[PDB]
RNA sequence: GCUUUACUGCAGGCUGUCGCUGAGGACUCUCACUCCGGGAGGAGGACACCGAUAGCCGGGCA
RNA sequence: ACUCGUACGGUCACUGAAUCCUGCCCAGUGCAGGUAUCUGAACACCUCGUACAAGAGGACGAAGGACCUGUCAACGGCGGG
RNA sequence: AAACAUCUCAGUAUCGGGAGGAACAGAAAACGCAAUGUGAUGUCGUUAGUAACCGCGAGUGAACGCGAUACAGCCCAAACC
């Protein structure tokens, strides 16, 4: 479906109707740092190593929307829920 | 499954072993201190039975009588000699270096003074081709063309015994007879004709090979059975 | 050939014998081994902890 | 003044500089052709067995014993195994070597009781240490107010039952507050957790 | 119990790397180390073996 | 262990005396050889980060794989129109 | 664990080595109710199924302190001779 890259909705900052900016949400890199990942280093050892020798699930046919609202005048983002969206275009 | 014969083997069992105790001599060129003055005479000729050839039994000057690797044509009486001034004649063991390029050798050394490694089985012999200052070049019954140092002891002539190979065994039971003098496990039973659990080629409702034959190097034991490594297989091409 | 009654006709072969250090019929002859006291095998005396029930 | 004895000590800092080096580089090859537990005359590093209790007196015994390096020389399982349990190449000893060679001198000389010991290197494949031992039955040892102690029937084989300086160490014994839970006052009493 | 391109692992083989290990992306040497020799000495040589680790193969086995 | 053995050896497999013979197929799978380029781990090395460290990235690239080739008395195949 | 791989059964069964009448531990490179505080070590009661671990599932699981029992503190290496 075709979406407008900026229109005017609200903003829970704000705290009123501005115009904001839709961007896809871009993923972030991962630090290797968190707990879960010490917990893999620690936990893993000889023989199956229980959850961590577990692989990446798999694919639900259609996927939610996944965008930021970007409020143009005080620049702070909010999220909202998605929906499910074949495909995601934006207009402009 | 179960280990499958060729890991039974390693064991070293009854079943598996040379008759040692039967055998009789541990063929080696003798040790001499230098100068050559080596020499003996032969004082009989015997069955190998670890061989299924010739050997000859030599008296040497300094008294000592030991079994030698016969080379084909030594007989009673003749004299031999051993060491870096011995004549260039059949039966007479020296150094690669001494021995003339062109004439047929057996019993060669693969490190000098180890006794003799190479070309001792019924009728083979090596064929010294290249000399030098520090290597001689020696083209091995296989076909292999191999580099040794020259200080190398070998014995002139082809080994005794030859064209052994010639007569087909006809039976069973002459097979069964030399197996017996050897260390070895016979008959053979085809891994084809056994059960899953005995063999990779077991099992099935007929008899074929579960997979391709050729088997990688990598392979470990009790799956390393089929052609190994095999660089080729058939005949065509 | 019967794996039975025929087959226990050829036992005259005496194997396990009255023992030397422990007075039971259990030194093997052949291995000069005792199978019950350890005789032939260990200085120490034959035992184990599964002679026994584990907690007693 | 610095003592003659804080040169050996000093040298020994860096087995593998200086004329140390040199000598190390030379002894193992003898070593090396010696067999698993020989007594010597005299502690290459005599700073560190004064230091351990060695005394040049009669009933004080010095031997060196080399022991090979690396894991658990380990057979796998002929029986069924979940995978946790079916290892056998990263699997390594709960005794260090120190500990293994301390036992491996005791053995040799039935009569006398380990004293202490220390590492004097190792090459690629195994590691040498030196363990005092001592005569508890000698009276010139049983009259010696510093080692007496050692003559008394509760610490016969103490190598044996841990009680050495690497035996208490090994043991998780070094700490006396956090960590030691499961260590003090032994393994076994605490239901082998450390 | 058995099979395999079932799941997960474990031996084993191959290969890089570190230690043993030294002198002057290709090279020489000798002193460790290895092998041959009764010894003298010869071959090989910082490689190999061995210890540690990494990648690949891995129903041989659990 | 084989081995008091050394290619006329001995190991690993297939077929199963003699006689007449044993065609075509290397795409898949297996084994083996080669390989410009691609891919390919860790250590050491370079950059960023941290007064250090975790961590992110780069350069180099072994075996292996991609790719090419050889091979069926190797696993096996030899149809419809 | 209603299957099962980490986990659990369990450092249990069983195996190897060895001491004593009891073993072991033990005079702080401790504790960290953070203090102007405690003062070797076992053990008992409690702290507490608490903190902590864990396909964060099932399960697993301390310590400091406190109240008791009994109380005990010392010898080398080295400097200088
Ligand atoms: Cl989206
Ligand atoms: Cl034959
Ligand atoms: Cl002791
Ligand atoms: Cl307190
Ligand atoms: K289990
Ligand atoms: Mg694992
Ligand atoms: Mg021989
Ligand atoms: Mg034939
Ligand atoms: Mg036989
Ligand atoms: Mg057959
Ligand atoms: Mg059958
Ligand atoms: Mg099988
Ligand atoms: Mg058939
Ligand atoms: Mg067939
Ligand atoms: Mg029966
Ligand atoms: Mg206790
Ligand atoms: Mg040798
Ligand atoms: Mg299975
Ligand atoms: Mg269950
Ligand atoms: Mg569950
Ligand atoms: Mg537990
Ligand atoms: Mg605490
Ligand atoms: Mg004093
Ligand atoms: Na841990
Ligand atoms: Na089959
Ligand atoms: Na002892
Ligand atoms: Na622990
Ligand atoms: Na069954
Ligand atoms: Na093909
Ligand atoms: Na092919
Ligand atoms: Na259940
Ligand atoms: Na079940
Ligand atoms: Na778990
Ligand atoms: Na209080």
């Amino acid at each position: 479906m075709q979406m407008p890259r900026r229109f005017n909705t609200y903003c829970p900052h704000c705290n009123e109707h501005q115009e904001h900016e839709v961007e896809k949400v871009r993923s972030g890199r991962q630090t290797g740092m968190k707990w879960i990942d010490r917990q893999r280093e620690r936990n893993s050892g000889i023989g199956n190593d229980g959850k961590f020798s577990k692989v990446p699930g798999g694919d639900k046919p259609t996927k939610k929307t996944d965008l930021k609202y970007r409020c143009g005048e005080c620049g702070k983002a909010h999220l909202r829920e998605g929906w499910r969206a074949g495909r995601l275009e934006f207009q402009e | 499954g179960r280990r499958i014969q060729g890991q039974r083997r390693g064991r070293g069992t009854s079943t598996f072993r040379a008759p040692s105790h039967r055998y009789k001599a541990d063929l080696e060129h003798r040790k001499v201190e230098d100068g050559d003055v080596i020499a003996g005479t032969v004082v009989d000729i015997e069955h190998d039975p670890a061989r299924s050839a010739p050997v000859a039994a030599v008296e040497f000057e300094d008294g000592d009588r030991r079994l030698i690797l016969a080379p084909e044509g030594v007989g009673v009486g003749d004299e031999l000699q051993v060491g870096v001034s011995a004549e260039i004649a059949p039966g007479n063991t020296l150094p690669l270096a001494e021995i003339p390029e062109g004439v047929p050798v057996c019993n060669v050394e693969s490190s000098p003074g180890d006794g003799g490694k190479f070309a001792r089985a019924s009728g083979v012999n090596a064929q010294l081709l290249t000399h030098d200052r520090n290597v001689a070049v020696v083209k091995l019954p296989s076909g292999e063309m191999k580099r040794l140092d020259p200080q190398c002891r070998a014995t002139i002539g082809v080994v005794a015994g030859g064209g052994r190979t010639d007569k087909p065994f006809v039976k069973a039971g002459n097979k069964h007879h030399k197996m017996k003098a050897r260390g070895t496990k016979w008959p053979n039973v085809r891994g084809v004709a056994m059960n899953a659990v005995d063999h990779p080629f077991g099992g099935g409702g007929r008899q074929h090979p579960g997979k391709p034959k050729s088997i990688s190097r990598n392979a470990p034991p009790g799956r390393k059975v089929g052609d190994i490594a095999s660089k080729r297989t058939g005949r065509g091409g | 050939t019967g794996a039975g009654t025929p087959s226990q006709g050829k036992k005259n072969t005496t194997t396990h014998t009255k023992c030397r250090r422990c007075g039971e019929k259990s030194y093997h002859t052949k291995k000069k081994v005792c199978s019950s006291c350890g005789f032939g095998k260990s200085a120490k005396r034959r035992d184990y902890e599964w002679q026994s029930k584990a907690g007693e | 003044a610095r003592s003659a004895y804080s040169y050996i000590r000093d040298a020994w800092e860096n087995p593998g500089d200086g004329q140390l080096a040199e000598l190390q580089w030379q002894r193992q090859q003898e070593w090396r052709n010696e067999g698993a537990v020989e007594r010597i005359e005299r502690p290459t590093r005599l700073d560190k067995a004064r230091s351990q209790g060695y005394k040049a007196k009669q009933g004080v015994i010095v031997a060196r014993v080399s022991v090979r390096k690396g894991s658990a020389r380990k057979r796998r399982h002929k029986a069924g195994r979940r995978s946790k349990r079916q290892g056998v190449t990263r699997i390594t000893r709960r005794k260090d070597i120190q500990r293994v060679a301390e036992e491996r001198a005791s053995r040799t000389f039935p009569n006398l009781r380990v004293l202490n010991s220390y590492s004097v290197g190792q090459d690629g494949r195994q590691k040498w240490h030196e363990v005092i031992l001592i005569d508890p039955n000698h009276p010139a040892i049983q009259n010696d107010d510093d080692l007496s102690w050692i003559c008394a029937d509760d610490q016969a084989d103490r190598v044996f039952r841990g009680l050495t300086g690497a035996g208490r160490r090994n043991r998780g014994l070094s700490g006396k507050g956090k960590g030691s839970e499961k260590t003090r006052p032994s393994l076994r009493s605490n239901g082998g957790k450390a």
